[PDB]
C-alpha cells in the first residue's frame, strides 16, 4: 500500500553549503498509538546502511548535529547544514509504523570541488596473459573531476571501437574525485600484428588532450 | 559489543533454495525484532520482512514482493537469525543484510552476504600484473596494480600487502565481458624512486571457487 517517494534523486552540493532532502509518504505514518516512526539511514560507498535519525528528529548516537530530522504526517525533511567530504553517499528514509515496512527511493549526494585533471597511465598486456592467447591493454585516468571524461584507443594511429569497456569508481571520501579504468581487449594474434598502442584522454581540466603510448607487439 | 554477522550467501541455480543466517552477540537477542533487507548491485534498499521479539510471540511480517516464497525464523538458545528463500529468480540476486530493531530502530546492521542466481557455474579468476611500465613516462609518481580477470560469480576481494597498503588504492567495479565472465582491476599509486626498495602484493580472494592469490607486482 504505502509509497515512500524521495526527492531529489540526486543532489550536488558544494563543500560547506547546506543540503536538504524530502521524503513524502502515501499516508500518515503516525503509528496509531504513540507517535510516528520515520527514520533516516545513510549508506556510504562499500559500507552498510547506518542509522542517523530514528523517531523523526531523534538523532542517534555518534551522529553530528549538522543532521536534523523534521516534518510530520506525510512530509519529512532531512537537512545537513555545512556539508563536507565525509557526508558522501546515498540517504534513505524508512517508515516503521505500518507493516509492510517501507523504504524511500534513495537520494544520492555528490560533492562538488574545484576542477582536477586526470593523470593518465597505460599498461601493456602481461607476458603471463599473453601465453594464454589474449592481451589486455589497460588505461588509467586517476583522481580527476568532474566525472565526465573521454578515452579513445589508437592501435597504430587507427581509432578503435566496440572492443573496449570502462569502469568508474565512486567519489572518493577524501578528495572527492573520480577514477576510471579502460581496457582494450584484443587477441594475442592481432596484438602481434601491430606496433603503437595509445590511450588519448580528454577532460575539462585538460587544455590539450593528453596521450600515453608504448611500442611493443 | 553488538555484532551481527550473516552468511550462507553464494551462487544458486534458478528455482532452487538457499537459507541465510545472521549471527548476533552483544545484547539480549530475544528483546528485539530481527530484520532482513536486500540490495541489488547499484539499486535501492528493499525491506524484506522481520520477526517480532518474544514480547510479541515472535510473529513474522514479509514484504509482498517475497511473502509466501520467503520465511524468517530464529534460534533463541543460540541468538541466530534465519532467512529461508525458495524458487529464487535472477532478480533475487543481491546483498542481504540483517539488523535488529527496537528502542532505537535498526541501529545495528550486519556487513552483508551476497547472493547470485544463475545457471552459469563457478569459476576462479586469473591474476596478471599491471606492472609499473618500465620507462614510467614523465612522472615522479608511478601507478601499478593487478588485473583480476575471468571469474564468476561475484564478488572478489582485493587488498594490498595484507591490508597494510591503503594510500592511493583504487579497486574498480567489475564489468561483464562478452564471455559472461567478470573482470576488474586494482591500482595503487606510489613514488617511482622506491620501485626498487618497496614490495607490492595484491591479495585477491574469491570464495565461490575458494581462490586465494597473492601476486607480487614488479617493474
Ligand atoms: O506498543 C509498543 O510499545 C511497541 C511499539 C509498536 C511498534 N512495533 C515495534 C517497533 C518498530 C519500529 C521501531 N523503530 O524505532 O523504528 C520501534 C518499535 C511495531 P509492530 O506492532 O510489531 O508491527
Amino acid at each position: 500500500e504505502l509509497v515512500m517517494t524521495q526527492t531529489p534523486l540526486s543532489l550536488p552540493v558544494s563543500l560547506g553549503d547546506q543540503a536538504s532532502i524530502s521524503c513524502r509518504s502515501s499516508q500518515s505514518i503516525v503509528h496509531s498509538n504513540g507517535n510516528t516512526y520515520l527514520e533516516w539511514y545513510l549508506q556510504k560507498p562499500g559500507q552498510s546502511p547506518k542509522l542517523l535519525i530514528y523517531k523523526v528528529s531523534n538523532r542517534f548516537s555518534g551522529v553530528p548535529d549538522r543532521f536534523s530530522g523534521s516534518g510530520s504526517g506525510t512530509d519529512f525533511t532531512l537537512k545537513i547544514s555545512r556539508v563536507e567530504a565525509e557526508d558522501l553517499g546515498v540517504y534513505y528514509c524508512f517508515q516503521g509504523s505500518h507493516v509492510p515496512r517501507t523504504f524511500g527511493g534513495g537520494t544520492k549526494l555528490e560533492i562538488k570541488r574545484t576542477v582536477a585533471a586526470p593523470s593518465v597511465f597505460i599498461f601493456p598486456p602481461s607476458d603471463e596473459q599473453l601465453k594464454s592467447g589474449t592481451a589486455s591493454v589497460v588505461c588509467l585516468l586517476n583522481n580527476f573531476y568532474p566525472r565526465e571524461a573521454k578515452v579513445q584507443w589508437k592501435v597504430d594511429n587507427a581509432l578503435q571501437s566496440g572492443n573496449s569497456q570502462e569502469s568508474v569508481t565512486e567519489q572518493d571520501s577524501k578528495d572527492s574525485t573520480y577514477s576510471l579504468s579502460s581496457t582494450l581487449t584484443l587477441s594475442k594474434a592481432d596484438y602481434e600484428k601491430h606496433k603503437v598502442y595509445a590511450c588519448e584522454v580528454t577532460h575539462q581540466g585538460l587544455s590539450s588532450p593528453v596521450t600515453k603510448s608504448f611500442n611493443r607487439g | 559489543q553488538v555484532q551481527l554477522v550473516e552468511s550462507g550467501g553464494g551462487l544458486v541455480q534458478p528455482g532452487g533454495s538457499l537459507r541465510l543466517s545472521c549471527a548476533t552477540s552483544g545484547f539480549t537477542f530475544t528483546d528485539y525484532y530481527m530484520s532482513w533487507v536486500r540490495q541489488p548491485p547499484g539499486k535501492a534498499l528493499e525491506w524484506l520482512g522481520f520477526i517480532r521479539n518474544k514480547a510479541n510471540g515472535y510473529t513474522t511480517e514479509y514484504s509482498a514482493s517475497v511473502k509466501g516464497r520467503f520465511t524468517i525464523s530464529r534460534d533463541n538458545s543460540q541468538s541466530i537469525l534465519y532467512l529461508q528463500m525458495n524458487t529464487l529468480r535472477a532478480e533475487d540476486s543481491a546483498t542481504y543484510y540483517c539488523a535488529r530493531d527496537g528502542s532505537y530502530a535498526m541501529d545495528y546492521w550486519g556487513q552483508g552476504t551476497s547472493v547470485t542466481v544463475s545457471s552459469a557455474s563457478t569459476k576462479g579468476p586469473s591474476v596478471f600484473p599491471l606492472a609499473p611500465s618500465s620507462k614510467s613516462t614523465s612522472g615522479g609518481t608511478a601507478a601499478l596494480g593487478c588485473l583480476v580477470k575471468d571469474y564468476f560469480p561475484e564478488p572478489v576481494t582485493v587488498s594490498w600487502n595484507s591490508g597494510a597498503l591503503t594510500s592511493g588504492v583504487h579497486t574498480f567495479p567489475a564489468v561483464l565481458q562478452s564471455s559472461g565472465l567478470y573482470s576488474l582491476s586494482s591500482v595503487v599509486t606510489v613514488p617511482s624512486s622506491s620501485l626498487g626498495t618497496q614490495t607490492y602484493i595484491c591479495n585477491v580472494n574469491h570464495k565461490p571457487s575458494n581462490t586465494k592469490v597473492d601476486k607480487k607486482v614488479e617493474p
